RNA sequence: AUCUCUCUCUAUGCUCUCUCUC
RNA sequence: GCGCCGUGGCGCAGUGGAAGCGCGCAGGUCUCAUAAACCUGAUGUCCUCGGAUCGAAACCGAGCGGCGCUACCA
RNA sequence: AUUAUUGCUCUUCAACGAGGAAUUCCUAGUAAGCGCAAGUCAUCAGCUUGCGUUGAUUACGUCCCUGCCCUUUGUACACACC
RNA sequence: CGGUUUCAAGCCGAUGGAAGUUUGAGGCAAUAACAGGUCUGUGAUGCCCUUAGACGUUCUGGGCCGCACGCGCGCUACACU
């Protein structure tokens, strides 16, 4: 069986903000399963689940979607989750909305590497997410600076440096758009271009001819923010090395 | 009742009779995955081949389920008479079959392939797609195809 | 039930079926396409012939059978006047078809 | 916190479903106090009738 | 469940030092703590029950009533 | 240059009673809506409402069946073309 | 002098008509 | 060839497990009736095909169509 | 008896994991489960009509929705609010 | 009996009783109607029609039981009781 909290601590805290999939309607409101805090079973008391009167239950809320929701009642003994989903403030949703899908692709990552060993689930929960979390806050915010720069796997080991490679290859090149704009009307001109282009793509990516004054060049990115600093390269060499040759470029 | 644990022979999902044999069911409903086979007329071939009924899949010898094969396949010989087995008198010997795994259906589109032929109601509903058995489609199957 | 069931609907009876014989052209009688469905008993209707006239509903259908837009129908041409008409029979949509079929009427209209 | 109080007589029906009784309970603490009290159910007199409210009460339900 | 219908020498040997120290002895209670799931459970039951081992409760079938001797 | 035939959607909506609703989707965002729409409350005995939508598209809403009438209207008073009109539904 | 104090949308609908003998 | 829309029908939007909105058709429910008001839809997995990974329409490719760049590339 | 009348033996094993919005029925031998006989009938009950076995849960109330009853009230309505 | 109620009309509780809800359920059901239902119960009929290649009548054979669909009753189930 599969399950653990998506968070470090098994109980949920007091004005938690969550996202609940609807399982089905009953009289104090609905039995959702709460998906930024494990499955544990909660309610929202008819009078907290819009701002409004809406009359209808169907359309606002809907069984088996999710609602942006908050949590009020918590009592740390056993399991009752008192839930609103009107204290939710404007704005904040978006926050929320974003919170939840961090909290899905961090669930998403866990069960791959349990499919390909079993194992208890819980101690690989112990070896992947609880540590970095209790660092800073939450899973998402660590896995993304692991990609930014990568030294948070290095503080908790994994249970094989395979996952690990899995997960790197997931992560990754990547296309990011460079489009040049030369003034150039005469004969010889696009030649030169080419020229000029062979000069600049060698040594390290793709470049693509749409026109004689435009030509788009799609660069990789292999940890995503490298191809930033091989475009500013680029674009050094259009106003350093491209002087001899007397031809204006433009970039947009 | 048995206090045999049993050690390493009985060896889970079997090929028998080229459709698949699945482990651990009660060898008469273990049979019965098999097309043609049928709960009591399984059951009553086990019995004519005298294996205790109440014993695993994996745990039958080869000797035995070769046996009920032999039951199954050749019927008549071994005292089961009309009110037995699957195309009773039938149209193409005057002997009778208990059919199996793949000939019941192949049996039956055969049937099918003559009906058409010779332009029989029955054919012409089952080319149409249609409910042959004293149905009204005022309601019945709305499921389509 | 005939438009809206109503509690004032019981106090008519409707007897027609709707497997009923179709009725045939006439002189001083023949087919329209209705152009647009007018106010107070009037109704803008095209000939099958070639004249646009002006259709005015007479008594029987003024309650009994309600019409829409773009049905074939029988109208009564006036035969002292001539501009306005007036509608005898409305003809069914599966009529309409058969009529259609037959060639009775001219084919250049749709139901 | 718990606490318990009798009843001794009712104050009618009320609810715009109905069913709902206002009942007059008598605290077998202290029989100085005689509240208007929201009563879900069959009830009699002098029954023990058990509050998770300690102060709070309504009479008319509409 | 997976399978689980064995009355395999380990899971007998088990079932001996596991169905002590625990009150009730059933087949569902067999279940739910990982071992037989199902029809051998009864059988196993019942062959733990010749002389002794689990005294009975129940003097009904379908739902067993077993206390292991104190 | 721009596009002469732009898809203009009158599409049947269904009004209070019997009934309908002659609901315009795919719009000519040229000329100023809510004077059109005055126009249109002056020219028959319907109300103008308007649905936006993001980027493209304003469903502009005329109450009742009309349609054809509609259209006329429109070739009569300058802002719209012929050719651009469908009706939609039956 | 004993009241106690409740609450909101809901549009429209076309098919007749009837007396007696004193 | 690039980019977005790739549907469960149209028209709008979102990218790593959750059948996304507005309209339309198809059908229901409520009312004596229609509309509003309500649900359910349809090629079961959101281009065609398969894979890395249990998986997914989303990650990757070969293969198509509409337009945001091009101007006919001897 | 084919457009299986039905019955019985056989084999064939789909949809169907307790059911959306909706709405019916019921306050004690009652609800429901379960049969049976009769009616139809030459043959056929999933139907009705009557029995009898098994036998609960919750109300004993209010007018909120749906009606009804009278009293008062207002009606530009008597085809009487459709 | 017990209390309550201008202590009248009655009601709720207790005792006794085979039984205290009019003891349970029926069956008959007023005035007034509805333009409800039926001439497809009839030899209950007015009226209009067809009346001898008959809408009468019977024999032979279908058909009401057809099926892309949409509702209404009911049954069987979705299993451990
Ligand atoms: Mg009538
Ligand atoms: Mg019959
Ligand atoms: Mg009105
Ligand atoms: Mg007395
Ligand atoms: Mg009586
Ligand atoms: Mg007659
Ligand atoms: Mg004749
Ligand atoms: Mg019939
Ligand atoms: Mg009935």
């Amino acid at each position: 069986t599969s399950h653990c909290r998506f968070y470090e601590n098994k109980y949920p805290e007091i004005d938690d903000i969550v996202m609940v999939n609807v399982q089905q309607i009953a009289e104090m409101g609905a039995y959702v399963k709460l998906l930024e805090y494990d499955n544990i079973e909660g309610m929202i008391l008819l009078s907290e689940l819009s701002r409004r009167r809406i009359r209808s239950i169907q359309k606002l809320i809907r069984v088996g979607k999710n609602d942006v929701a908050v949590v009020l009642r918590v009592d740390k003994e056993k399991g009752y989750i008192d839930l609103s989903k009107r204290r939710v403030s404007s704005e904040d949703i978006i926050k929320c909305e974003e919170k939840y899908q961090k909290s899905k692709t961090v669930h998403s990552i866990l069960r791959y590497c349990a499919e390909k060993f079993q194992i208890p689930l819980e101690e690989l929960y112990k070896t992947i997410a609880w540590p970095l979390s209790r660092k800073f806050g939450h899973a998402y915010e660590a896995f993304k600076l692991s990609i930014i720069d990568e030294t948070v796997w290095e503080g908790i080991e994994p249970p094989s440096k395979d996952v690990l490679d899995e997960l790197k290859n997931y992560i990754s090149a990547v296309k990011i758009r460079a489009d040049v704009e030369v003034s150039c009307f005469s004969y010889e001109g696009i030649d030169a271009i080419k020229d000029a282009l062979k000069s600049a793509e060698d040594m390290s990516v793709k470049v693509k001819l749409v026109a004689a004054p435009l030509y788009v060049l799609t660069t990789q990115a292999l940890d995503k923010q490298k191809g930033i600093e091989q475009l500013e390269s680029a674009i050094e060499k259009i106003t350093e090395v491209i002087t001899k040759y007397g031809g204006v470029c433009n970039i947009t | 009742s048995l206090v045999v644990q049993e050690q390493g022979s009985f060896q889970h999902i079997l090929r028998l009779l080229n459709t698949n044999v699945d482990g651990n069911i009660n060898v008469v409903y273990a049979l019965t995955t098999i097309r043609g086979v049928g709960r009591r007329y399984a059951n009553l071939v086990c019995k004519k081949a005298d294996v205790d009924l109440h014993k695993r899949a994996g745990e039958l010898t080869q000797e035995e389920l070769e046996r009920i094969v032999q039951i199954m396949q050749n019927p008549t010989h071994y005292k089961i008479p009309a009110w037995f087995l699957n195309r009773q008198k039938d149209v193409n010997d005057g002997k009778d079959y208990h059919s199996l795994a793949n000939n019941l259906e192949s049996k039956l589109r055969d049937d099918l392939e003559r009906l058409k032929k010779i332009r029989s109601h029955r054919g012409i509903r089952h080319f149409w797609g249609l409910r042959v058995r004293g149905q009204h489609t005022k309601t019945t199957g709305r499921r389509r195809a | 039930n005939t438009k809206g069931g109503k509690k004032g609907r019981r106090g008519k009876n409707d007897s027609d079926g709707p497997k009923r014989e179709l009725i045939y052209k006439e002189e001083g009688q023949e087919y329209a396409q209705i152009t647009k469905m007018l106010g107070n008993g009037r109704v803008e209707a095209s000939c099958f012939d070639g004249n646009k006239r002006m259709a005015h509903i007479r008594g029987k259908l003024r309650k009994k059978v309600w019409m829409g837009q773009g049905d074939i129908i029988l109208v009564s041409l006036r035969d002292f006047q001539d501009d306005q008409c007036d509608v005898v029979h409305k003809y069914n949509l599966d009529e309409a078809r058969t009529l259609k079929n037959q060639g009775e009427l001219p084919e250049n209209a749709k139901i | 916190p718990v606490t318990l109080a009798k009843v001794i007589k009712v104050l009618g029906r009320t609810g715009s479903r109905g069913g709902v009784t206002q009942v007059r309970v008598e605290f077998l603490e202290d029989t100085t106090r005689t509240i208007v009290r929201n009563v879900k159910g069959p009830v009699r007199e002098g029954d023990i009738l058990v509050l998770m409210e300690s102060e709070r009460e309504a009479r008319r339900l509409r | 469940a997976k399978h689980a219908v064995v009355l395999d020498q380990d899971k007998f040997d088990r079932i001996m030092k596991e169905a002590p120290t625990y009150r009730y002895v059933s087949v569902s209670v067999l279940v739910d703590r990982f071992k037989l799931g199902g029809s051998l459970a009864r059988v196993a039951l019942r062959h733990l029950e010749n002389e002794g081992i689990i005294k009975p409760v129940s003097k009904h079938s379908k739902q067993a009533i077993y206390t292991r001797a104190t | 240059e721009t596009a002469t035939s732009n898809y203009i959607h009158i599409r049947i909506q269904q009004r209070n009673g019997r009934k309908t609703l002659t609901t315009v989707q795919g719009v000519p965002e040229e000329y100023d809506l809510k004077r059109i729409l005055k126009v249109l409350k002056k020219d028959f005995a319907c109300n103008g409402n308007i649905v936006k939508d993001p980027e493209m598209g304003e469903i502009i809403q005329l109450q009742g069946d009309q349609r054809a009438k509609v259209c006329e209207f429109m070739i009569s008073q300058l802002g719209l073309q012929k050719k651009n009109i469908k009706i939609h539904g039956f």
